[PDB]
RNA sequence: AUUCAUAAUAACUUUUCGAAUCGCAUGGCCUUGUGCUGGCGAUGGUUCAUUCAAAUUUCUGCCCUAUCAACUUUCGAUGGUA
RNA sequence: GAAACUGCGAAUGGCUCAUUAAAUCAGUUAUCGUUUAUUUGAUAGUUCACAUGGUAUAACUGUGGUAAUUCUAGA
């Protein structure tokens, strides 16, 4: 997350062309969108230089379906974190509950910066990878 | 061996019972579509030329 | 044949999956095209729902777009010099999407002379009216005009020859151009 | 050098025979396909004989500066 | 919620489609010729929508075992770029 | 109106429970990530002889092959 052109291909937004003939403001043409459902576009998504094809604000994905909440338990991956959701399962014979949990891998854009123990709210997208089906949309801790 | 010979101008056809193996030996080592002269297989078919269109072997 | 289903891989925890089902047809895959250059040969593939798909082998020419001029011309392909995915893919002179390639550049300078009247490298009043009307636009950039003096341009293939059958691309301009020449100059 | 030019004359008379042959044999869907491969059938031959007589004439921009001009 | 629907440009295509098909009733106009128009249907046909579906897919839930405590990554495991 | 060409159907139904332990399945979502014969409703004045253009071929006739198959050859 220190340079933009690290990889072998040229990272650029698709079908967003800055004309070398003209010379105007807005140094690179940066396309962005609001994901909806009251989710705020971060300012560093508008002002940033990362590309991230799978970003919910600057990339080619959409948020629809479930909205989940979790606590980040692993973050050392490249643009992916692993969160944990905890809940109680109810046994009706003993008339009482037990603690269960699920680990969800979720893709993280450079617009957010999260650590271990952060609470994040995520939204469901199309399959990003083998296991990633969600994308983090709002960080609400420190 | 049997020779199913057809004349397409008149559209007629007849099988010939042929014996005396060195008469039909001239048909050997020839391909389908190659033409063959008539007097080598028989002086009754002299002057004629035929085209090999195929056939059936044993079984 | 080539399968595309996720039931044959391991689980996220690392466990083996058992054989639950035979290979269904709707999860099939096919062999790569490996499109070379010269002496065009497109075959047809019958796909799901009909929907014929063009597998291109050994394509020769293609439609390349000049984005800053907003035009596009049918130009031939000389050869691939850089590929971000594999260097053997360069070595076998194969054409895929996003392959850096050299084009012939003659009809582009024909159009430039017809539209602007200036020459690269180094009559009627309607033509003078067009050229005076199209002033302050023959100042494209130094890199592409020096490429024009060289006689070949660097273009990036923007089409998939495997699925579409065409080899279409666009001429490199600006920051992306400089990045690819910085990559291919490394020796 | 004259025999090579005679072979070139044989080459382009065979070429115009080719041109007339699959310009007459074409259909409406297939005419637009052959015309380019008429011109393509011209093109390398239009090159080839030339470097051939360049052999008879033989008988008798780097990427570094391309980076550097931006500076 | 979109680089959506859609539109306009420069073109491009081993170029797709844009009816040489069939049955009943046979009618109106006259410059009266097999002249011109003309009904009810059948079949086919490009694209969009609908329906009958299909394929992937979110969350949560499965019986007995630790005399199974570590498993997965040779040659795919988990993720990124192409 | 037999035969045959063409067009559909034969991927429905019926049977069985061997495999299979987050696999199938149940309730619940999504396709802003796709295919879709058939219906149903819309939808082409723009095209390298047009009182309508070309070619084979089955069915058929006739000659046959092998012990034999829902086998087939030549004309």
């Amino acid at each position: 997350e220190l340079t933009v052109q690290s990889e072998r291909a040229f990272q650029k937004q698709p079908h967003i062309f800055n004309n070398p003939k003209v010379k105007t403001s807005k140094r690179t043409k940066r396309w962005y969108k609001n994901a909806g459902l009251g989710f705020k576009t971060p300012k560093t998504a508008i002002e940033g230089s990362y590309i991230d094809k799978k970003c919910p604000f600057t990339g080619l994905v959409s948020i629809r379906g479930k909205i989940l909440t979790g606590t980040v338990v692993s973050t050392k991956m490249h643009r992916t974190i692993v969160i944990r959701r905890a809940y109680l399962h109810y046994i009706p014979k003993y008339n009482r509950y037990e603690k269960r949990h699920k680990n969800v891998p979720v893709h993280v854009s450079p617009a957010f910066r999260v650590q271990v123990g952060d609470i994040v709210t995520v939204g469901q997208c199309r399959p990003i990878s083998k296991t990633v089906r969600f994308n983090v949309v709002k960080v609400s801790a420190a | 061996m049997k020779l199913n010979i057809s004349y397409p101008v008149n559209g007629s056809q007849k099988t010939f019972e042929i014996d005396d193996e060195h008469r039909i030996r001239v048909f050997f080592d020839k391909r389908i579509g190659q033409e063959v002269d008539g007097e080598a297989v028989g002086d009754e078919f002299k002057g004629y030329v035929f085209k090999i269109s195929g056939g059936n072997d044993k079984q | 044949g080539i399968s595309r289903d996720s039931r044959h891989k391991r689980s996220a925890t690392g466990a083996k999956r058992a054989q639950f089902r035979k290979k269904r047809k709707f999860e099939l895959g096919r062999q790569p095209a490996n499109t070379k250059i010269g002496a065009k040969r497109i075959h047809s593939v019958r796909t799901r729902g009909g929907n014929k798909k063009y597998r291109a082998l050994r394509i020769e020419t293609g439609n390349f777009s000049w984005a800053s001029e907003g035009i596009s011309k049918k130009t031939r392909i000389a050869g691939v010099v850089y590929h971000p995915s594999n260097n053997e893919l360069v070595r076998t002179n194969t054409l895929t999407k996003a392959a850096i390639v050299q084009i012939d550049a003659t009809p582009f300078r024909q159009w430039f002379e017809a539209h602007y009247g200036q020459t690269l490298g180094k009559k009627s009043k309607n033509a003078e009216r067009k050229w005076a009307a199209r002033a302050a636009s023959a100042k494209i950039e130094s890199s592409v005009e020096s490429q024009f003096s060289a006689g070949r341009l660097y273009a990036c293939i923007s089409s998939r020859p495997g699925q579409s059958g065409r080899c279409d691309g666009y001429i490199l301009e600006g920051e992306e151009l400089a990045f690819y020449l910085r990559r291919l100059t490394a020796k | 050098m004259e025999d090579i030019l005679a072979r070139h004359r044989k080459e382009n008379k065979d070429l115009q025979n080719k041109i007339t042959g699959m310009k007459k044999q074409a259909t409406k869907s297939k005419r637009k396909e052959v015309n380019s491969k008429c011109l393509d059938l011209q093109d390398k031959l239009k090159t080839k004989q030339e470097n051939e007589i360049r052999d008879w004439k033989i008988a008798n921009v780097t990427p570094e500066k391309l980076l550097e001009q931006l500076s």
